[PDB]
DNA sequence: GTGATATCTGCTTTGGGTGGGTGGGTGGGTTGAGGCAATA
C-alpha cells in the first residue's frame, strides 16, 4: 500500500511534467513541447518519444535525481505516465485504432560523456553516458515483454504475466494451482509457455569499442555489449560514432547451476548496458539543411569552394583537391536494358615522391567521406580486403565476414602504401574495382556481395624518388590494375627557390597557429558541413551527359587515343599507363560528378572540358 | 483565411479594463466607448485593450469563464461527450493566447488556465480529425458540426475541402 | 469458440460456389489427382468476405484450423472414402497480402501470428525425416488397441505432448506398436536469405528459418530463388523452470513458389513462323541480339550462342560418353567486354554460377564436408560446379586460379563427373556443365610479336579441353574508335522511360513484388534512338524475352548428323590438322586434336538447333568450320 | 520409546549451441581457409 502510494504519487509527478512543460517566452509565444511531440508522433503512428533531462530536471530537479539513481523503477513509471498522457492527447481515435499503444521514452542530455574505462562497480544500476564506435550489431531478434503459462495436466492457465525489461529471464512456477481433491496431483514443472499467447519485441546486441584517443598508451581497445528493443534496434551499424544514454546493469540468467557451472572464480557475474538513448556523432536532413545545401550548389564558384575546403592545410596540390572532389561525389551508377551495369564509382590513384602530403590527404578523404575506411597495403591481405570465410564458435558452421572494401560500400576505401601489397593481394581487388562485386566460392559457400566503393591509393616509385632516366622502369603496376584508375597523378617534387620559400612560411605558421583557438574562414566549408553536403548530393542527383557535350568528348578520345598509340609506336615501347575504353568511361564519370555538384540535371560541355583538364594533367601526362 | 484573420476576427471580442487616465466619451464607428475613469471597469474591444496594456495605461481583468473550476468541469464535460459541447466564447483559443501572453500578470492561475485549454484544444481536434475520417470513408455528402469554433474549423479547413471535392469528382466520374 | 464456428461456416460457404464454381471445382480436382492440399487466392475470399480475409491474414493459425476443418468437411461431402484415406487437409494462400509481402529484413515482431510471403534464396538445407502423427498400439493379451495423438510447438495447436509412447495397458499387459498402422508426416528445414542486390549498403544478408511439412518437402533446394507463403510464429522454451525470455522464430510454410516457361499456344505458334522465316539469318540475328550494350565482338557473339544451345552428348551402349556441353576461354587486352560478356550470361542463362579465380578454391568448386545440423553426420554440400549441373559456370581471372584449384577443373571439364574420396565418403557427383572463361596474358596486354602460345601460357592439356579459343585484342584504330566510343556514350546517355531526370540509383530497394503473380510476347524490340541509333534500322533486335522462350524451346531438340554433314567435317578436320606453316606469319593458337574434330560436331549441331531443323545439314557444318578456322589461328607481326 | 530401515520427494541429468564467448580450452566436439615462420 504505502509503497504503491508511493509509486502513484511519481508517476502523477512525471504525469503532470509531460502536460504542463512549456518553452518560449511571453515575448514570442509559449508551446507545449513534449505533449505535441507525443501527439504529434502517436498521430504518425510512431510510439516513441525523446526526452531532456535538463528539462526534467527544471521542471522537477528531484524526479530527475531519481531517474539518474534508480533509473529502471522511474523509467517504467515515466512510460505509463507517457502512455496515459498520449491517451488524453489523441482520445477520441478513428476506428481501427481503439487499443492504446505503449510508448518508449528515450532519454538525451547535455551532460559530458564518461569513458567505458571510467565504468566502476559503484556505478552498477546507474544512468551512465558512454562514447564509443559500434563494431558489431547482431541480427535481430524477439524478447517478450508478456507471456502466458499453462498447466500440462489441468489446463489451467494463468495469463499476462509482466516480464523484466533487459537481459533478465524468468521463473515459472514451481506447483500448479489447481485443487488437491479429486485429480491426480499435478506434476513437478507443469507450466509451458502458449506460442500464441506472447507479446513480443524487436531487439539487438552490439559492441561497443572505445575511442581511439581514449585507449592508453600500449594498449587494446576495450569493449563493452549493449542490449537495444524496439525502436532503438536497427539503429546503428558498425563503423558508427555514438554516445549512448544507458543503465548499467548485470546479466540475470537461472539461480541453479545448471551444467555444474564451474567457472575460474565465485561470485563474478556479466555487465552490459540497457540503452534508453543513441546519439550519431558526426565524426534525415532537417529543411533548414536543406535549404542550406542547395543555396551551396547554386554558388556561381562552388567547384573553386570545395576544392578549397579539401585538406585545407596542405599548402599547394590545387589539381589533385580538385580531382579528389570529383571522387568525393562520384558518377552515376547505371544499369542497362539488358542488365549490364556501368559503375559510377572514381578510382584515383596518387604515384610520386617521399614527404609530398599523401598519406596527409588519405586521412582528410577518411574523415570528409560519409563512408570511409583508412587501410594499409602492407598490412593487408586478399581475405582482409573482400571477405574471409571462418568457423562460427556459436554454431560450429562456416560463417562470412566482410573485409574494407564490404565496409567501405558505398564510401571510398582509402590504400595507402599501395606499392608494397603483395601481388597476390592486390590481383584480388580487380573484381571489386570494376564490377564492384565479391565473388565467393569456398567451403560450401557461393554467394556474391556488394562493394560499390571508390579507390584512392597512395604509392612510391620503384626507385624510391622519381628518376627521369629511368623512364618506364619507375612504375611496376601491371597494365590491368592500372587502367581500373580513372586518374593517375606522379607527383614529383619540384625544387624551386620561390615556392619553397612559400611552402616553409605555410608550415611554420601552421604549427604556430595550433595554440590560435580555432576561427572559420570566410571561402571554406567546414568538415562537418562538407560531409553532409557530400552525402544529401548523392542520394539526391544522378546527372546525365547532354547531347552536346557528348559529341566534344567522342572526338576528343579519339585524339587521344592515335596521341597514344603514335607515342608508343615512336618509343618502341608499350607504354606503362593505357587508354582504353575505361578511360572515356573515367571522363564522363568526373563530367558528371562535377554537374552532381552543382545539383544539375545534366552535365554540360564545360564540365566536359573541365574533366578533359583534368586527365590531361593526371593520366596523359603520365602516359607521355 | 489565416490564422491572423481569424485572430483579427477574436479581437472584436469586449472584455473589462480598469485604465490609469482620464478620458471622455469616445464615438467610434463601431460603436461608443463610454468614458474612461482611473479605477473604475470599462468595457472595450479586445484589440484596444491590448494596445492600452501595451502602453501601460490599463489593467486587465480576466472574463467570467476564465475561471479555474468552471474550465475544469467544461474539459471534463467535452472529454465525456462524443460530439462538441458549446464553448465559453467563439473565440477561446485566440482569447486566451493574447490574454495570457500580454497580461499574466494580472490573471491569476494563468498557467492552470491555459493548461486547461490545451486540453479542451486537443480533444476537440481529435474529434474533428474523427469526423474527417468518418466523412471520407463513409462517403458522406454533408456533414453537421455544432459548436465548432472558426479557429478549429480553419486550422485543417483548406484540406479537408480539397480531398472532398476530388472525391465528388472521383464519385462523378461516370456520368456523360 | 462461437467465433471459431462461424469462421468454419464461412469457409465452408465460400468453397460450395456452384450456385461461378472455382473451388467446387478446384476440390474436384485435387481429389482426381490425389492430393491432399488446396491452393486458395486470398483474393477470392478478399472478394465474396473482406472480414473473414482479414482475421485469416491477422489471426493465423486459428483461421486456418477452421479453414482446414471447413475443407475436409466439404471433402467428406464430396467422397467419404477419400476424405477417410488422408488424416488431414491443408490449405496453402496464394494472391496479394499487401504489407505482408517482405523480406528476411524486414520480417520483424510485429508478423507474429500473421500470415506472411517471404521472397529468397534458399541458403540451407536439411534431410527430411519423419514425425510421428498419430500412434497406434496393440495389446496381445487383452487383444483391444489404443491410439495416441501428439502435437509439437510447430503444430497449428501448439502443445508440448510427451514423446515417450505407451509400453503397457492401465492393467499390467504390455503393448507393441503397430508401424503400419500409425501416421507420419515427412519434416524438413530450410534457411532463406535475403537477395544480395536488395541488401542495404555495407550489410552482409539476413535470413530466416523455414519448415516445411508432408507434401511441401524437398519443394526447394540450396541455390533456389523461391517465395514462401507461411506463418511466423516463436518457440518459446525453458530449462529447469527457467525461460531467458528471448524466443528463436520460424516461417511455418503453407506454400512454396519457384521465382520452366510456360508456353501460351501463340508463343508457339510465333516460335515456330520464326523458325520458318528464314534459313541462314536466324542464327546471325540471334547472336547479334545477344548482349546488346557491347559494340560487336560478332563472332565471340556467335560462340556464346552456341555455348547456350549446347550440342548433344552420347551415350553408347558399352557405357562409354561423349560430352555435348560447349566451353569457351577468352584471353584479352584490359578493357575489351571479357566480364561484360561473362555477367551478360549469367543475368540470362537459366542456371549460372559467377566464380572468381582468386575467390575461390577447389573444395568450394566440386564439393565441401561438413557435420549434420542434427546428429552430427558427416554429409556433403554441393560446389559451385555441381551446383551448376545442366547449367553454366562463368569463371572471371582464369588465370589467376591457383594451379592445384585448376588441376581440379580438368575432369569437370572433360568427363564431367567429380569424384569425392574424402572423410570416409565416397562418392560421384555430376557436374554437367559448360565453362565460360574469361583471363589475361603473361604480360597483362597481349605481345603481337610474340606468339600466341607464349603470350597464353597455359599448358596445352587443359587449353585443349576447350572447344574455343578466342584471342580479343585492342588495337588503336580511329574507325572503331569512332564506332565504340557513340556506342558506348549512347548507352552511357540512356534514361529509363520511367526515370525523371536527375534520378539516382539507390543502394538496397524495398521489396517490390506485391502479387505471388505478376500483374504485368512481341519477336522483336522496340526501336529506341539511344538504344540502336539513328541508323535506318535495316538490322533488328530480338527481343530479351522472346529470345529466352526461343532458346528454351530450341535447346531440347536433337539434330542427327547426317552423310553429307559427316563428310565435310571429316574433310575439313583432315584440311585443318595437315596444314603446317598454312600462312608462315600464321601460329595455331591450341593445337588440333580428335577433341577439335567433336568440338566441330558440337557446334554444327548446335547451330542446327538454333533453325531448330531435325538433321545437321551442310551449312551448319561450315559454320562450324568457319568458326574453328577463325579460333584456332592468329597472325603473328614480325618487326 | 529409540534405532534402524523402508518409503517417498525433489534435483538434474544429456553434452549444445536460445546457455555464454565478459567462463576456460589442463573440462570435451574433421574440415576448411587463413595467417605465420621457416622454407625453397
Ligand atoms: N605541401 C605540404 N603542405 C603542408 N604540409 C606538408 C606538405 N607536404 C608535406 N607536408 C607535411 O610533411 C609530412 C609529410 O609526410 P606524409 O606522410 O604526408 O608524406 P607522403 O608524401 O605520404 O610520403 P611517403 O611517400 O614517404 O609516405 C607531413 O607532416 C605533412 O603534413
Ligand atoms: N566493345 C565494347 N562495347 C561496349 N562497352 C565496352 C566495350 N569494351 C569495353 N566496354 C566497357 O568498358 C569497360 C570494360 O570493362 P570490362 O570489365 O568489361 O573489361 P575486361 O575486358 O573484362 O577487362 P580486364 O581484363 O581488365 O578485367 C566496361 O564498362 C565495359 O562496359
Ligand atoms: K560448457
Ligand atoms: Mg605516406
Ligand atoms: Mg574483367
Ligand atoms: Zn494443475
Amino acid at each position: 500500500d504505502e509503497g504503491q502510494a508511493r509509486k502513484s504519487q511519481l508517476q502523477r509527478r512525471f504525469k503532470e511534467f509531460l502536460r504542463q512543460y512549456r518553452v518560449g517566452t511571453d515575448r514570442t509565444g509559449f508551446t507545449f513541447k513534449y505533449r505535441d511531440e507525443l501527439k504529434r508522433h502517436y498521430n504518425l503512428g510512431e510510439y516513441w518519444i525523446e526526452v531532456e533531462m535538463e528539462d526534467l530536471a527544471s521542471f522537477d530537479e528531484d524526479l530527475a535525481d531519481y531517474l539518474y539513481k534508480q533509473p529502471a523503477e522511474h523509467l517504467q513509471l515515466l512510460e505509463e505516465a507517457a502512455k496515459e498522457v498520449a491517451d488524453e492527447v489523441t482520445r477520441p481515435r478513428p476506428s481501427g485504432e481503439e487499443v492504446l499503444q505503449d510508448i518508449q521514452v528515450m532519454l538525451k542530455s547535455d551532460a559530458s560523456p564518461s569513458s567505458i574505462r571510467s565504468l566502476k562497480s559503484d556505478m552498477m544500476s546507474h544512468l551512465v553516458k558512454i562514447p564509443g564506435i559500434i563494431i558489431a550489431a547482431s541480427a535481430v531478434r524477439a524478447k517478450a515483454t508478456r507471456i502466458s503459462i499453462q498447466c500440462r495436466s489441468c489446463r489451467n492457465t494463468l495469463t499476462n504475466i509482466a516480464m523484466r525489461p533487459g537481459l533478465e529471464g524468468y521463473a515459472l512456477p514451481r506447483k500448479c494451482n489447481t485443487d488437491q481433491a479429486g485429480r491426480p496431483k499435478c506434476p513437478l514443472d507443469p507450466y509451458f509457455i502458449m506460442p500464441d499467447k506472447c507479446k513480443c519485441v524487436d531487439f539487438q546486441t552490439l559492441k561497443l569499442q572505445e575511442l581511439p584517443d581514449a585507449v592508453p598508451h600500449g594498449e587494446m581497445p576495450r569493449h563493452m555489449q549493449l542490449y537495444c528493443d524496439r525502436y532503438l534496434c536497427d539503429k546503428v551499424v558498425p563503423g558508427n560514432r555514438v554516445t549512448i544514454m544507458g543503465i548499467y546493469s548485470i546479466k540475470k540468467f537461472g539461480l541453479t547451476t545448471s551444467r555444474g557451472r564451474d567457472r575460474v572464480g565465485v561470485g563474478i557475474r556479466s555487465s552490459y548496458i540497457r540503452v534508453l538513448g543513441i546519439q550519431v556523432d558526426t565524426d534525415a536532413v532537417s529543411p533548414q539543411e536543406e535549404e542550406e545545401f542547395r543555396r551551396l550548389a547554386a554558388l556561381p564558384n562552388v567547384y573553386e569552394v570545395i576544392s578549397k575546403s579539401i585538406a585545407p592545410s596542405i599548402f599547394g596540390g590545387t589539381d589533385m583537391k580538385k580531382a579528389i572532389a570529383c571522387l568525393l561525389f562520384g558518377g552515376s551508377r547505371k544499369r542497362l536494358p539488358d542488365g549490364l551495369t556501368r559503375r559510377g564509382d572514381i578510382n584515383l590513384l596518387m604515384l610520386g615522391d617521399p614527404g609530398t602530403a599523401k598519406s596527409q590527404l588519405l586521412k582528410f578523404v577518411e574523415k570528409c567521406s560519409p563512408i570511409g575506411v583508412y587501410t594499409s597495403g602492407k598490412g593487408s591481405s586478399a581475405a582482409g580486403l573482400t571477405a574471409s570465410v571462418m568457423r562460427d564458435p556459436s554454431s560450429r558452421n562456416f560463417i562470412m565476414e566482410g573485409g574494407a572494401m564490404v565496409l567501405a560500400d558505398g564510401g571510398v576505401v582509402c590504400i595507402d602504401e599501395f606499392d608494397k601489397m603483395r601481388e597476390d593481394d592486390r590481383v584480388a581487388i580487380h573484381e571489386a574495382m570494376e564490377q564492384q562485386t565479391i565473388s565467393i566460392a569456398k567451403a560450401g559457400i557461393t554467394t556474391t556481395l556488394n562493394s560499390r566503393c571508390s579507390v584512392l591509393a597512395a604509392a612510391n616509385s620503384v626507385f624510391g624518388r622519381w628518376d627521369e632516366t629511368k623512364g618506364e622502369d619507375n612504375i611496376d603496376f601491371m597494365p590491368t590494375i592500372l587502367s581500373r584508375f580513372d586518374m593517375i597523378f606522379i607527383v614529383k617534387d619540384e625544387h624551386n627557390e620561390e615556392r619553397d620559400v612559400m611552402l616553409a612560411k605555410h608550415v611554420i605558421t601552421l604549427h604556430v597557429s595550433a595554440l590560435t583557438q580555432t576561427q572559420a574562414v570566410e571561402g571554406e566549408i567546414d568538415l562537418a558541413k562538407l560531409k553532409k553536403f557530400i552525402a544529401y548530393c548523392r542520394v539526391k542527383c544522378g546527372p546525365r551527359l547532354s547531347a552536346e557535350a557528348a559529341e566534344k568528348l567522342k572526338n576528343r578520345y579519339i585524339i587521344m587515343r592515335s596521341g597514344a598509340r603514335q607515342h608508343e609506336r615512336d618509343s618502341d615501347r608499350r607504354s606503362s599507363i593505357p587508354i582504353t575504353v575505361r578511360q572515356l568511361e573515367a571522363i564522363v564519370r568526373i563530367a558528371e560528378a562535377l554537374s552532381k555538384m552543382k545539383l544539375q540535371p545534366f552535365a554540360t560541355e564545360a564540365d566536359v572540358e573541365e574533366a578533359l583538364r583534368l586527365f590531361q594533367v593526371s593520366t596523359l601526362d603520365a602516359a607521355l | 483565411m489565416d490564422a491572423a484573420e481569424v485572430e483579427f476576427l477574436a479581437e472584436k471580442e469586449l472584455v473589462t479594463i480598469i485604465p490609469n487616465f482620464s478620458l471622455d466619451k469616445i464615438y467610434l464607428i463601431g460603436g461608443d466607448l463610454g468614458p474612461f475613469n482611473p479605477g473604475l471597469p470599462v468595457e472595450v474591444p479586445l484589440w484596444l485593450a491590448i494596445n492600452l496594456k501595451q502602453r501601460q495605461k490599463c489593467r486587465l481583468l480576466p472574463p467570467e469563464w476564465m475561471d479555474v473550476e468552471k474550465l475544469e468541469k467544461m474539459r471534463d464535460h467535452e472529454r465525456k461527450e462524443e460530439t462538441f459541447t458549446p464553448m465559453p466564447s467563439p473565440y477561446y483559443m485566440e482569447l486566451t493566447k493574447l490574454l495570457l501572453n500580454h497580461a499574466s500578470d494580472n490573471i491569476p492561475k494563468a498557467d492552470e488556465i491555459r493548461t486547461l485549454v490545451k486540453d479542451m484544444w486537443d480533444t476537440r481536434i481529435a474529434k474533428l480529425r474523427v469526423s474527417a475520417d468518418s466523412f471520407v470513408r463513409q462517403q458522406e455528402a454533408h456533414a453537421k458540426l455544432d459548436n465548432l469554433t472558426l479557429m478549429e474549423i480553419n486550422t485543417s479547413g483548406t484540406f479537408l475541402t480539397q480531398a472532398l471535392n476530388h472525391m465528388y469528382k472521383l464519385r462523378t466520374n461516370l456520368q456523360p | 469458440d462461437v467465433e471459431l464456428r462461424e469462421a468454419q461456416r464461412d469457409y465452408l460457404d465460400f468453397l460450395d460456389d456452384e450456385e461461378q464454381g472455382i473451388y467446387q471445382s478446384k476440390v474436384r480436382e485435387l481429389i482426381s489427382d490425389n492430393q491432399y492440399r488446396l491452393i486458395v487466392n486470398v483474393n477470392d475470399l478478399r472478394r465474396k468476405n473482406e472480414k473473414r480475409a482479414n482475421r485469416l491474414l491477422n489471426n493465423a493459425f486459428e483461421e486456418l484450423v477452421a479453414f482446414q476443418r471447413a475443407l475436409k468437411d466439404f471433402v467428406a461431402s464430396i467422397d467419404a472414402t477419400y476424405a477417410k484415406q488422408y488424416e488431414e487437409f491443408y490449405v496453402g494462400l496464394e494472391g496479394s497480402f499487401g504489407s505482408k509481402h517482405v523480406s528476411p529484413r524486414t520480417l520483424t515482431s510485429c508478423f507474429l501470428s500473421c500470415v506472411v510471403c517471404v521472397e529468397g534464396i534458399v541458403t540451407k538445407c536439411s534431410l527430411v525425416r519423419p514425425k510421428v502423427v498419430r500412434s497406434v498400439h496393440y495389446c496381445p493379451a487383452t487383444k483391444k488397441t489404443i491410439e495416441r495423438r501428439y502435437s509439437d510447438l510447430t503444430t497449428l495447436v501448439a502443445f508440448p505432448s510427451s514423446s515417450v509412447y505407451p509400453t503397457k495397458d492401465e492393467e499390467n499387459n504390455p503393448l507393441e506398436t503397430e508401424y503400419g498402422l500409425s501416421v507420419y508426416k515427412d519434416h524438413q528445414t530450410i534457411t532463406i536469405q535475403e537477395m544480395p542486390e536488395k541488401a542495404p549498403a555495407g550489410q552482409l544478408p539476413r535470413s530466416v528459418d523455414v519448415i516445411l511439412d508432408d507434401d511441401l518437402v524437398d519443394k526447394a533446394k540450396p541455390g533456389d530463388r523461391v517465395q514462401v507463403v507461411g506463418t511466423y510464429r516463436c518457440l518459446p522454451g525453458k530449462k529447469g523452470g527457467y525461460t531467458s525470455g528471448t524466443f528463436r522464430t520460424v516461417l511455418i510454410a503453407c506454400n512454396v513458389k519457384q521465382m520452366q516457361p510456360s508456353f501460351s499456344a501463340e508463343d508457339i505458334a510465333k516460335i515456330k513462323k520464326f523458325s520458318k522465316t528464314r534459313s541462314k539469318d536466324i542464327f546471325d540475328q540471334l547472336a547479334k541480339s545477344l548482349a546488346p550494350s557491347i559494340h560487336g565482338h560478332d563472332y565471340v557473339k556467335k560462340a556464346i550462342l552456341c555455348l547456350l544451345l549446347g550440342g548433344v552428348e552420347r551415350d553408347l551402349e558399352n557405357g562409354s560418353h561423349i560430352r555435348g556441353d560447349i566451353n569457351i576461354l577468352l584471353i584479352g587486352d584490359p578493357s575489351v567486354a571479357k566480364s561484360q560478356l561473362l555477367r551478360y550470361v549469367l543475368c540470362t542463362a537459366p542456371r549460372a554460377i559467377p566464380t572468381t579465380g582468386r575467390g575461390s578454391s577447389g573444395v568450394g568448386l566440386t564439393a565441401a564436408v561438413t557435420t549434420d545440423q542434427e546428429t552430427g553426420e558427416r554429409r556433403l554440400e554441393a560446389g559451385a560446379m555441381v551446383l551448376a549441373d545442366r547449367g553454366v559456370v562463368c569463371i572471371d581471372e582464369f588465370d589467376k586460379m591457383s594451379d592445384m584449384d585448376r588441376t581440379a577443373i580438368h575432369e569437370v571439364m572433360e568427363q564431367g563427373r567429380v569424384t569425392i574420396a574424402k572423410a570416409g565418403i565416397h562418392a560421384r557427383l555430376n557436374a554437367r556443365c559448360s565453362v565460360l572463361a574469361a583471363a589475361n596474358p603473361v604480360y597483362g596486354r597481349y605481345d603481337q610479336y610474340k606468339t600466341p602460345m607464349e603470350n597464353i601460357g597455359l599448358q596445352d592439356s587443359l587449353l585443349s579441353r576447350f572447344d574455343l579459343l578466342f584471342i580479343m585484342l585492342d588495337q588503336m584504330d580511329p574507325e572503331q574508335d569512332r564506332e565504340i566510343s557513340d556506342h558506348v556514350l549512347r548507352m552511357h546517355r540512356y534514361r529509363a522511360p520511367g526515370e525523371q531526370d536527375g534520378d539516382a540509383m539507390p543502394l538496397g530497394s524495398a521489396v517490390d513484388i506485391l502479387a505471388t503473380d505478376d500483374p504485368n510476347t512481341q519477336i522483336y524490340e522496340k526501336h529506341d534512338n539511344l538504344l540502336h541509333g539513328t541508323k535506318k534500322k535495316k538490322e533488328k533486335m530480338v527481343s530479351a524475352a522472346f529470345m529466352k522462350k526461343y532458346i528454351h524451346v530450341a535447346k531440347i531438340i536433337k539434330p542427327v548428323l547426317t552423310q553429307e554433314s559427316a563428310t565435310y567435317i571429316a574433310e575439313e578436320y583432315s584440311r585443318l590438322r595437315s596444314q603446317d606453316s598454312m600462312s608462315s606469319d600464321t601460329a595455331r593458337t591450341s593445337p588440333v586434336t580428335a577433341r577439335t574434330l567433336e568440338t566441330l560436331i558440337r557446334l554444327a549441331t548446335a547451330h542446327a538447333k538454333a533453325r531448330m531443323s531435325k538433321t545437321v545439314d551442310l551449312q551448319d557444318a561450315e559454320e562450324a568450320v568457319e568458326l574453328v578456322q577463325y579460333a584456332y589461328f592468329k597472325k603473328v607481326l614480325e618487326k
